[PDB]
């Protein structure tokens, strides 16, 4: 029924109601709340900061990436109101999912190294990491965005859209009887830096406590900031995991044969799709505003 | 503590020396200033500036 | 105390090798760049090689490229000259020179003993003193005078050439860095005039203590030359 | 009893003085210059930025030359820098990093400094070793010194926080003349030209007027309300200007021992740190605690220029003996370089 | 590039310079400085000699960190005239005696010690270059106050004094009383120790003052405190 030969690796795309009924109106939210949480956060960042500090240079990274991420909805909601059709060409599609890729590898390595660097700050005080300058946070940033610039250009080099019939697909997620090395580095992305994460912050924990520095109000203040953050990213990251391992399992046992029990996982990996969007859009607000330098 | 009417004689002392000196009106002084002024006015860089040629600092 | 103490001379046969050390004893060597200047029997003075403070710039000379080599250690206050594929050429006897370089700075200021080394068997500035020898008696004055054929004059306004003298069976010394200046200890008698390629050094009531040698070295650019050399007698 | 008249003696002869000096002024100094032309807009840029200092610049001096300068931060280094090529010619550590003033002798050949360790240090910046050593170091105040001013190779005038002004000789580092009759710490101190003469600002709001080869006091001028932190003389020698906290300068003339004109505006409402004149003595420059320095018609009282550019307070400022440029030095670890 | 040798030279001697500030600036930068302070003779022998003419310095090291301890005693001057070359330190260093508040000030009569000290602490905690530096306060001689409490009570330096006269409510009565010239409380904090010991305590007890010191410092850096 809904059998395509992309490499002829036996697969199945699906076109569905649900689809256009639910994701176009979320990610116009996103795109909109986002939008204008992130141009005022690049605004202060530009214009209202007398000097700023590697931690400050590492949130204006996260920040631009954020952007980058969220100016590219458009094309989204354009793709899915057609119910996965694509009216822009070759180029825009391979545009459009390199930005989506890259923008969301590099504020995930973004937000580990300001967990890193908050780790470094409270655990070791004393290490002279902490007291690196400008120059080599910039360095830092500028070889980080090169090694995921160097996992996203492969998009690139393949011709796209692809030409289901009656229809063009402009998403690189599908899911045909094979072992792919950014399928499992999607995973790969989210279980690396969330035991990084989550080491950093209990162990920023333990220490603030053992300390004996949490009498202080800003400090429970910090400490309830830090489990917002782990616990946001850990909601907004998970479920498409769940989905896609849930396929993996599905796709071992099941095979690409009677594609009728795939439909359901389909449309549930767009929907946590769009929380993973949700958490570009939180990300503003749980980082920058919510400091005691801003007003 | 006993050396109070000394202190208090060498205060008046100087104060006495300072009283005893010639001064000149504050017209002939300001005179002098502007005068001083006018005659190296050529000569100040910084109120006239010079070409670049003449500029160490260009 | 100032001392400039050079050994590892003697008779080499020719296609040899051989190093010279230069060892200094009452100053801060770390802050100072190095010179080797040699000078063959037939009177004349011929720059080597240098090695600045730090060790960032060497240069050679191009008569011992490729098969000299420089080399200072400053926690042993030591200088080393390695010299390899050695010719009848190289029979000289080498000076160990000290220079500073900052804004006023007084380079060439202090020469070694000398080491004595026995072999058995374009576009650089040429300066050249047309007096070889000239007679004087003590109470008057004499000029000196030498000529290059480039100007030395700088757009900075600074003019680069040095006065030196060498007594008999001594070490030569600095009298005028730039042009004008005397160094430290030199008699106010010794005055410097010319200005881009003339130039003359005058010795107003000259005596015996001052009867020798002089030659005339250009800064400019390198490598650093130097003149035949003007003999006084009598 | 006669202490009765002793004691008002003192006031008595106060009030002879400040009569002969009120019916000494018949015109001021403003009625006379209202007929000049003005200066005019001065404006001058930024021409040489001088880095490499990583702490708050506490004092600068210029050489005679107009080339070469000395400046002292608090990290314990002085360095002497080529204002022409902006390069560093020496870079001499302190034994004590907290240091107040530097100066320049005359003939290039020393370099001295001083703090809260109640030394002046002298260092030789010609020796036949290559380096710059300490020819010696000067003790016997007992508060901070605050000012150090050359007069020869072998004299130094030092100003000191207690209540003192000395005269040291070099050549046996002893204190040959002592200045008394100060009441709180004094501040600043400049040299007249044929150095025979010196004033002397301190926190008492007044200044002194000294004689060197007689260690005795000739004038006292007041006026400010605060602490005077800056003193300069006219070119000529006949007239001095201070500068204090109370966010105004004063123009003092030695001959009438009196006030001729006074620096002030409204929207000024912080102290001064520096005080200077121009070649010809009609323009002062006076560095403020508002991050700029203002140019001043020291003829007319009025605002001829802002030196804007400094990020921290400006805390030393300098002008060439022939008058090419003026150089500020401020907190933020910074020196410029104006025309 | 319209540059002489001697130029060259002089430029190559410039950079050597630079790289030697460079590397004293990195040494300097990583050294925690500390501002002593206290009135008369009250602690500052004791706490120099637990940690072994004008300014003095006193270097030690304790846990691979080292520290810089400065000494203005005996500077009879004016304090607004040098109090602003100490704006970067990392704490205050404040010494009490506590056996003082049936001391006369000696050189002054009818006046009390403690008073004394207490204007001090008040200047010095709300100054304008301290705004953000926080203070350590040590309480010296406690044996002696302990000792001397139960003939002398605290009535006559403190009339408003309501308490049982004994050690403990006095000690925390004269700690309250100190903390409470705080009016900087939202951004800087006082740390108070009771220092009599004889063992190695309060150098441990300021590594933790200035650990602590460090860690608000670096979260105000990146934005969480
Ligand atoms: C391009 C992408 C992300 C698939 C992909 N990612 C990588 C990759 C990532 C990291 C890395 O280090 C190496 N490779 N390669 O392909 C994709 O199709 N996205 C789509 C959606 C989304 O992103 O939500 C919603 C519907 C429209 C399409
Ligand atoms: C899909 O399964 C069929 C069943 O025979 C097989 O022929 C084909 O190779 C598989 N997909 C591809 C083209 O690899």
């Amino acid at each position: 029924d809904h059998f395509l030969e992309i490499d002829k690796k036996n697969c199945c795309v699906f076109r569905d109601d649900f689809i256009v009924k639910v994701l176009p109106p979320v990610l116009g939210l996103e795109f909109i709340f986002g939008l204008l949480g992130n141009g005022l956060a690049l605004w202060i960042f530009c214009f209202h900061l007398k000097s700023w500090k590697s931690s400050r240079i590492f949130l204006f990274n996260l920040a631009v990436a954020d952007f980058l991420l969220i100016i590219c909805l458009p094309f989204l909601m354009d793709n899915y109101v057609r119910r996965w059709d694509w009216k822009f060409g070759d180029i825009p599609c391979r545009l459009m999912l390199f930005m989506l890729a890259m923008n969301r590898q590099g504020s995930i390595i973004f937000l580990t190294v300001v967990a890193v660097d908050r780790y470094f700050r409270v655990v070791h005080p004393h290490h002279a990491l902490n007291k690196i300058s400008n120059r080599t946070a910039a360095i830092i940033s500028c070889l980080l965005w090169g090694i995921t610039i160097g996992l996203t250009v492969h998009l690139l080099k393949k011709k796209m859209p692809i030409q289901n019939g009656g229809a063009n697909l402009c998403s690189s997620f599908s899911i045909c009887h094979t072992f792919q090395w950014h399928e499992a580095m999607f995973l790969l992305e989210f279980f690396l830096p969330l035991g990084i994460i989550l080491f950093c912050s209990a162990r920023i924990i333990w220490s603030l406590r053992q300390r004996q520095m949490d009498r202080h109000a800003k400090i429970k203040r910090a400490i309830t900031f830090i489990m917002v953050v782990a616990i946001v990213f850990v909601i907004c990251f998970l479920p498409s995991v769940v989905v896609r391992i849930r396929i993996f399992w599905l796709l071992h046992t099941s095979g690409t044969q009677n594609c009728e029990v795939y439909r359901s996982v389909d449309l549930a990996f767009f929907i946590t799709l769009s929380f993973t969007y949700m958490n570009s859009m939180l990300d503003p607000v749980v980082y920058y505003f919510s400091s005691p330098s801003f007003n | 503590n006993t050396a109070s009417i000394a202190q208090a004689r060498k205060l008046v002392e100087q104060l006495k020396m300072e009283a005893n000196i010639d001064r000149i009106k504050v017209s002939k002084a300001a005179a002098d200033l502007m005068a001083y002024c006018e005659a190296h006015a050529k000569e100040d860089p910084l109120l006239t500036p010079v070409p670049a040629s003449e500029n160490p600092f260009r | 105390d100032v001392q400039l103490v050079e050994s590892g001379g003697g008779l080499v046969q020719p296609g040899g090798s051989r190093k010279l050390s230069c060892s200094a004893s009452g100053f801060a060597f770390s802050s100072f760049g190095m010179h080797w200047v040699r000078q063959a029997p037939e009177k004349g003075l011929e720059w080597v090689a240098y090695i600045s403070s730090g060790s960032g710039t060497i240069y050679y000379a191009d008569t011992v490229k490729g098969r000299f080599t420089i080399s200072r250690d400053d926690p042993k206050n030591t200088l080393f000259l390695q010299m390899t594929s050695l010719r009848s050429e190289d029979t000289a006897m080498y000076y160990c020179v000290r220079s500073i370089y900052y804004y006023g700075s007084s380079p060439f200021d202090f020469w070694g003993q000398g080491t004595t080394l026995t072999v058995s068997s374009g576009s650089d500035i040429v300066m050249t003193q047309a007096t070889s020898s000239v007679p004087v008696t003590p109470g008057e004055s004499v000029s000196i005078s030498c000529r290059s054929s480039k100007s030395l004059l700088h757009s900075n306004g600074n003019t680069y050439l040095y006065w030196f003298l060498q007594r008999p069976g001594q070490s030569p010394q600095l009298l005028i860095y730039r042009m004008s200046n005397l160094a430290s200890g030199v008699p106010d008698r010794f005055s410097g005039s010319g200005s881009g390629t003339a130039f003359t050094l005058t010795i107003s009531r000259l005596e015996a203590e001052d009867v020798g040698v002089y030659y005339c070295m250009q800064h400019l650019e390198y490598p650093l030359t130097f003149g035949a050399g003007t003999k006084l007698e009598l | 009893s006669e202490l009765d008249q002793l004691r008002q003696e003192a006031e008595q002869l106060k009030n002879q003085i400040r009569d002969a000096r009120k019916a000494c002024a018949d015109a001021t100094l403003s009625q006379i210059t209202n007929n000049i032309d003005p200066v005019g807009r001065i404006q001058m840029r930024t021409r040489r930025t001088l880095r490499g200092h990583l702490a708050k610049i506490y004092a600068m001096h210029w050489g005679t030359d107009s080339r070469l300068l000395v400046s002292a931060s608090q990290d314990g280094k002085l360095i002497i820098w080529d204002s022409y090529t902006t390069n560093k010619v020496h870079a001499i550590p302190l034994r004590s990093s907290w240091v107040m003033t530097c100066a320049y002798a005359p003939s290039g050949n020393y370099v001295a400094c001083g703090g809260l360790d109640n030394i002046c240090s002298i260092y030789n910046l010609k020796t036949r070793e290559g380096n710059v050593r300490v020819s010696r170091e000067l003790a016997g105040h007992t508060g901070y010194l605050s000012c150090c001013r050359f007069l020869d190779d072998n004299q130094i005038v030092t100003s000191s926080g207690d209540t003192t002004c000395a005269l040291w000789d070099i050549e046996t580092g002893q204190q040959t003349t002592t200045f008394t009759g100060h009441t709180g710490d004094v501040m600043s101190l400049s040299l007249a030209p044929d150095t025979r003469l010196f004033v002397s600002g301190a926190c008492d709001a007044s200044a002194k007027l000294w004689d060197v080869r007689e260690g005795m006091c000739r004038q006292t001028f007041t006026g400010h309300e605060s602490d005077i932190n800056a003193i300069c003389f006219f070119p000529n020698g006949n007239a001095f200007a201070t500068g204090s906290d109370d966010a105004t300068c004063r123009l003092f003339d030695l001959r009438a021992d009196q006030e001729l004109m006074t620096y002030s505006h409204d929207n000024i409402i912080c102290g001064i740190t520096s005080v200077s004149f121009s070649k010809s003595g009609r323009l002062l420059l006076a560095g403020y605690d508002d991050f700029n320095c203002n140019v001043w018609d020291a003829l007319k009282a009025d605002r001829a220029g802002v030196l804007a550019g400094h990020d921290n307070r400006v805390s030393c400022l300098g002008v060439t003996d022939d008058g090419m440029a003026v150089a500020t030095g401020s907190w933020d670890s910074f020196l410029k370089i104006w025309n | 590039c319209t540059l002489s040798a001697e130029d060259k030279a002089a430029v190559e001697r410039s950079k050597m310079i630079d790289r030697n500030l460079r590397e004293d600036g990195e040494k300097a930068a990583r050294e925690v400085k500390l501002l002593l302070l206290g009135a008369g003779e009250s602690g500052k022998n004791t706490i120099v000699k637990q940690m072994k003419t004008g300014i003095v310095e006193t270097h030690f090291t304790f846990k691979d960190l080292h520290f810089k301890m400065f000494d203005v005693g005996a500077q009879r001057s004016e304090r607004k005239k040098w109090i602003h070359c100490f704006e970067g330190v990392t704490a205050i260093i404040f010494c009490v005696a506590l056996s003082d508040y049936d001391l006369v000030l000696a050189e002054d009569e009818e006046m009390n010690r403690m008073h004394a000290s207490m204007k001090l602490f008040d200047s010095i905690c709300n100054n304008k270059w301290f705004t953000d530096t926080s203070i350590i306060l040590f309480l010296n001689k406690k044996d002696l106050f302990e000792e001397k409490i139960k003939k002398s009570p605290l009535t006559i330096c403190y009339p408003e004094y309501a308490g049982s006269n004994t050690y403990e409510e006095a000690a925390a009565y004269i700690q309250c009383q100190f903390e409470d010239l705080n009016k900087r409380k939202d951004t800087k904090e006082i740390y108070t120790h009771f220092t009599c010991s004889t063992d190695t305590k309060n150098v441990q007890f300021v590594f933790d003052a200035v650990t602590d010191v460090i860690i608000k410092n670096n979260l105000k850096d990146c934005g969480l405190f």
